[PDB]
Parts: C-alpha cells; sequence; structure tokens
RNA sequence: AGCCAGGAUGUUGGCUUAGAAGCAGCCAUCAUUUAAAGAAAGCGUAAUAGCUCACUGGUCGAGUCGGCCUGCGCGGAAGA
C-alpha cells in the first residue's frame, strides 16, 4: 500500500487527457492546515490496488519527491463505462 | 409495458442523445447491466429483457429497473404525406447514454447472474457490459 | 471367487413373495425362472422377519438354479419402525423432520456387523448414525 | 493438487513414521476390489487403530524424496506400484505375511510380494517372526 | 450441417476448427452439432 | 498433451407406493474404509443398469490456465 507519484505542473482539460491517455491519471492530496497537492500517478498499479477492499479504508503512504504522505481515499471518479479510474481525492 | 401514468404534454420534441450517463454506479443491487453503447430503449425492449432475466434466475433473487421511458415517440401512418400535423404517439422510449446502469440484480450467484444478463443483453439494441458494486 | 458374471440384485420387502408388478421382468431376465423366487426366497425370509426388505446375491450359472448368500436390510427402511416417522426426508434443513440420538443408532449399528465392514464398532457407529443425518434427523449427540 | 506445504506435510508426516517404526510390506492392487480394501486395512483396526498409514504414493520423486533421509534401499523399489505400509506396535509384526495371505484370498495380485527392509532382503515369504 | 452466422460449442465433444478460412465446429458424439460459418 | 490406472455395500432410502432410484419435481447434501469419491457436474433410462466431471491415483517430464487492456485482420456479406 505504497505508491510513487509525481507532482503535476500542467493542469486542466488538455493536460489531464494527455496524461490519462499515457497509462497514468491525475489525483490530489489535501488535508490539515497545509495547502493541497496535485499528484500525477500510474494507472496500472492503482487499478490493481483498488480490487482489495482495504484500499478504501486503510491508510496509504504516497511517495512524492522522497516524502511519504499518509492519506485515505475520500472520493474517486470511475470512467463512465470502461473499467478504469479517472481521478482520486486523497484526504490527509 | 412501462409507460408514464399521465403526463403534462402528449407529444415531445426529438432532441439529441448526447453526453455521458448519470446512473453509473451500481447503487441498490450487487451486480448490474451497464450500457456501453449509446441509443434509446423502447418500452417493449425493457419488458422483453426483464422477462429474460426474471425467467433465467427463477423466483429467487431481486431485480431493479433503473431506466424508465417517459419520452413519447410519434410515428406517421403509412401512405400519408408530410406535414398536416405532428404524428401520433406510438411507443415510449428511454434515452440511454454511455455508462447508464439499466438493470441491477441482488441475491444470486456471480456465475448465474452473468448468464441472466447475457439473455437480457440479447434483447436490447445497445451494447452492454457486466458491472459489480464496488466500494466508493 | 469369480468376477462379474452378471448377478444384479434388486428386490422389494421380502415378505411379498413372487413380485410381478414391483420387479417381474428383471427377476427372470436371465435363464433363471420366476417360480424359484418364492419357494427358495422365503426359505430365509421366515427366520428373521417379514415385511422387511433384505438383499440376496443372484449368481446365475448354466446349470439351472443359482448359489446365494444374504446380507442385511437398508439404513432408512430400518429407520421407520426404529425412528418413528414412516417418512424421513422431504424438507430437512428448511424444516427439520425428526431426530435420533447416538445411544439407539450405536446399538442398532453393531447388529449388522456380519455384513458391515469397518475397523472398530465406533467407526461403523458414526456411519450408521450418519445414515440418519439425511432423513431430516440431525443426530442428537 | 494443493500447495507445496500441503504435500511437504504429507511426506514429512511419512518420514516421522519411519523414525518410530521397523518392518514394512508392499501391496499392489492392479485389479483391486473395495471389499478387499476392508481386509488388509481392517487388519490395522484389529491391531489397534488409525495410525497405520499405508501411504500409496511411491512416485520416483514423491515418497523417494523421504528415502534419502530414511532407508536408502527403498529407492530401487520405486519401479511399479508400491505402498509403504509402516508399522508401529511390536517389532516385526504379523502385518507382513497378511498381504501375501490376502493375495490368495481373492485379490488378483499383490506386487509379486517383494517385501521391504528388516535384514535388507528381497522377495521372501517369511513365517519366522516374533509372536 | 448448419451454416449459421454464430457457431458455438453446443456439447462437450464439440471442437472449433478453422479450415480454409471458414470457422467450423466439428463434433464426435452428435453429427448434428457439426456446423459451419461465422 | 497423453495415459494399463480407482472413482463403493446397504440409497427399491425417504416423499404424490403409477418407480423416481447420484442426474423430473420437496430441503438434507451422510459418515465410514481411506491411496481417494459429491450420497454427485453432464450424458443415458418407463426408473434401474451403464458411460463419465469434479477428484486418490500410475506414469511421462515445466511451464500451463482462464479472464481483462487491446492495435491490425476473419465470418456474418445475395441482382439484375
Ligand atoms: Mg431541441
Ligand atoms: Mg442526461
Ligand atoms: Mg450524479
Ligand atoms: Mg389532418
Ligand atoms: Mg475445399
Ligand atoms: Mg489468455
Ligand atoms: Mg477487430
Ligand atoms: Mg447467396
Amino acid at each position: 500500500f505504497t505508491i510513487n507519484a509525481e507532482v503535476r505542473k500542467e493542469q486542466g482539460k488538455g493536460a489531464s487527457r494527455r496524461l490519462r491517455a499515457a497509462n497514468k491519471f491525475p489525483a490530489i492530496i489535501y488535508g490539515g492546515k497545509e495547502a493541497p497537492l496535485a499528484i500525477e500517478l500510474d494507472h496500472d498499479k492503482v487499478m490493481n490496488m483498488q480490487a482489495k477492499a482495504e484500499f478504501y479504508s486503510e491508510v496509504l503512504t504516497i511517495v512524492v519527491d522522497g516524502k511519504e504522505i499518509k492519506v485515505k481515499a475520500q472520493d474517486v471518479q470511475r470512467h463512465p463505462y470502461k473499467p478504469k479510474l479517472q481521478h482520486i481525492d486523497f484526504v490527509r | 409495458m412501462l409507460q408514464p401514468k399521465r403526463t403534462k404534454f402528449r407529444k415531445m420534441h426529438k432532441g439529441r442523445n448526447r453526453g455521458l450517463a448519470q446512473g453509473t454506479d451500481v447503487s441498490f443491487g450487487s451486480f448490474g447491466l451497464k450500457a456501453v453503447g449509446r441509443g434509446r430503449l423502447t418500452a417493449r425492449q425493457i419488458e422483453a429483457a426483464r422477462r429474460a432475466m426474471t425467467r433465467a434466475v427463477k423466483r429467487q433473487g431481486k431485480i431493479w429497473i433503473r431506466v424508465f421511458p417517459d419520452k413519447p415517440i410519434t410515428e406517421k401512418p403509412l401512405a400519408v404525406r408530410m406535414g398536416k400535423g405532428k404524428g401520433n404517439v406510438e411507443y415510449w422510449v428511454a434515452l440511454i447514454q454511455p455508462g447508464k446502469v439499466l438493470y441491477e440484480m441482488d441475491g444470486v450467484p456471480e456465475e448465474l447472474a452473468r448468464e441472466a444478463f447475457k439473455l437480457a443483453a440479447a434483447k436490447l439494441p445497445i451494447k452492454t457490459t457486466f458491472v459489480t458494486k464496488t466500494v466508493m | 471367487a469369480k468376477k462379474v458374471q452378471a448377478y444384479v440384485k434388486l428386490q422389494v420387502a421380502a415378505g411379498m413373495a413372487n413380485p410381478s408388478p414391483p420387479v417381474g421382468p428383471a427377476l427372470g431376465q436371465q435363464g433363471v425362472n420366476i417360480m424359484e423366487f418364492c419357494k427358495a426366497f422365503n426359505a430365509k425370509t421366515d427366520s428373521i422377519e417379514k415385511g422387511l426388505p433384505i438383499p440376496v446375491v443372484i449368481t446365475v450359472y448354466a446349470d439351472r438354479s443359482f448359489t446365494f448368500v444374504t446380507k442385511t436390510p437398508p439404513a432408512a427402511v430400518l429407520l421407520k419402525k426404529a425412528a418413528g416417522i414412516k417418512s424421513g426426508s422431504g424438507k430437512p434443513n428448511k424444516d427439520k423432520v425428526g431426530k435420533i440420538s447416538r445411544a439407539q443408532l450405536q446399538e442398532i449399528a453393531q447388529t449388522k456387523a456380519a455384513d458391515m465392514t469397518g475397523a472398530d464398532i465406533e467407526a461403523m457407529t458414526r456411519s450408521i448414525e450418519g445414515t440418519a443425518r439425511s432423513m431430516g434427523l440431525v443426530v442428537e449427540d | 493438487m494443493a500447495l507445496n506445504l500441503q504435500d511437504k506435510q504429507a511426506i514429512v508426516a511419512e518420514v516421522s513414521e519411519v523414525a518410530k517404526g521397523a518392518l514394512s510390506a508392499v501391496v499392489a492392487d492392479s485389479r483391486g476390489v473395495t471389499v478387499d480394501k476392508m481386509t488388509e486395512l481392517r487388519k490395522a483396526g484389529r491391531e489397534a487403530g488409525v495410525y497405520m498409514r499405508v501411504v500409496r504414493n511411491t512416485l520416483l520423486r514423491r515418497a523417494v524424496e523421504g528415502t534419502p533421509f530414511e532407508c536408502l534401499k527403498d529407492a530401487f523399489v520405486g519401479p511399479t506400484l508400491i505402498a509403504y505400509s509402516m508399522e508401529h506396535p511390536g517389532a516385526a509384526a504379523r502385518l507382513f505375511k497378511e498381504f501375501a495371505k490376502a493375495n490368495a484370498k481373492f485379490e488378483v495380485k499383490a506386487a509379486a510380494f517383494e517385501g521391504e527392509l528388516i535384514p535388507a532382503s528381497q522377495i521372501d515369504r517369511l513365517a519366522t517372526l516374533p509372536t | 450441417m448448419k451454416v449459421r452466422a454464430s457457431v458455438k460449442k453446443l456439447c462437450r465433444n464439440c471442437k472449433i476448427v478453422k479450415r480454409d478460412g471458414v470457422i467450423r465446429v466439428i463434433c464426435s458424439a452428435e453429427p448434428k452439432h457439426k456446423q459451419r460459418q461465422g
């Protein structure tokens, strides 16, 4: 339950689709007094991760720039018909 | 055959079936028949696919129908010229965008829930898929 | 001892001599006649009990008659007079039909030991108890 | 078949029986009858109880993996079907002959009754045992 | 045989074969289950 | 992949006695002998019998399945 993830730089419709058509997908980490953090991460991992019921309950440690941030999945966007994720909201 | 019990207006415009669906998550039951394709389901098709599920799983289990028509479709009689009024309402349809869960089952095995939805999917025009009630 | 020459068994309650509607054709399907299963069949039916199904081997030969040795009546047909209810199964888990304890079935188990095959008495005990388990008789252990 | 652990359990169970044992006997029912099955194993009940595991699994590497650790002469017995009937009470019991005696009493054949290991011998019908 | 556009495995012994471009379903038990095309 | 290989005695068990009887309709879904076997997944029966599938298995010898995600193709595909 540990995933490496990159920091986003371009963010919008155009970037997110380019990203989402490259085996990755956008997510966001937020919580506490700190600012939110936009987080690009790989699809094929997190797709296999969510099959387990622990994923949507237990604490996940997301690795960003070396730093491991502790979070829980608060919300998630499925793709309308295809079995694949679009976006995840990680509460801290 | 499903149909609205009374309506504000008898006849409705054609409109356009665009965008993505809204009833995407499997809400009530365990399993569900999701519409991959785009189109419109007549009142007859829904009943025909319901009968095909209901009779496959027998008395046991429970079924939901998430789609309901509420859109009247007019049709002009044979050998009648154009104009001279909007045609008469023949049948009723439900507009189906991609993602829409049509049916949902509960209280049955996973292997025997699929076999039932194939028989339903065979009745429908739209290309469909099987979906399970996930968390979140 | 010979292999499968033919001998298949199949008969009703031993008291009912010369069965034509129950067995009939299958009794004298081979060269063995119908009349013998009446004189010779009731030779060892009268010793134990009548109104009871008891199996016998039917090793037919080219002579005329057949050699035979008997065995033992079935589990459930014994568990009508012994159990109490003439019926047995029907709807066991949905609706428990009856019940029997270990003390009766353990005692009834060892009386068939001439036919029954096993290591100890307690071995066959739980089997011959077991035969109750699916007549809606969840064993009262 | 189940995991490496489940199969290791079965062999490691068989190896512990050889540690607390002595005499053994082969048996091969090429044309077996389930009435015979309850004579040579019924015997085991007449001895005492369940412990006498016949264990018919002499595959070139299955029960012969336990061979290297316990009694190396049984590797040559591997060819053709064989069952390693391990004993427990009584040193050199009467369970060896009964397989040969049952073979006559309606059992078709019995591996040519070759035997296992007490003086490291081959096919010998031996009435000379402690009784 | 049948020349249906949706051939499929009917019984256990039915077997799918691609002969000369065409997909066939040859069977051992019932010669009825023999079927071409699709 | 094959493959001499096992895959039970009572269960005609009860229940609508026209038999349902491992495989039509009512649930149970025994436990023994055990290297194993569900009182049964399918075929076959007026029902049996008899073939098997899960499975103990005896061999050969290490890669095998069944789904997803799919980019190209295939059939479906008959007119003057
Ligand atoms: Mg409009
Ligand atoms: Mg809409
Ligand atoms: Mg909504
Ligand atoms: Mg007019
Ligand atoms: Mg040709
Ligand atoms: Mg594959
Ligand atoms: Mg294609
Ligand atoms: Mg043509």
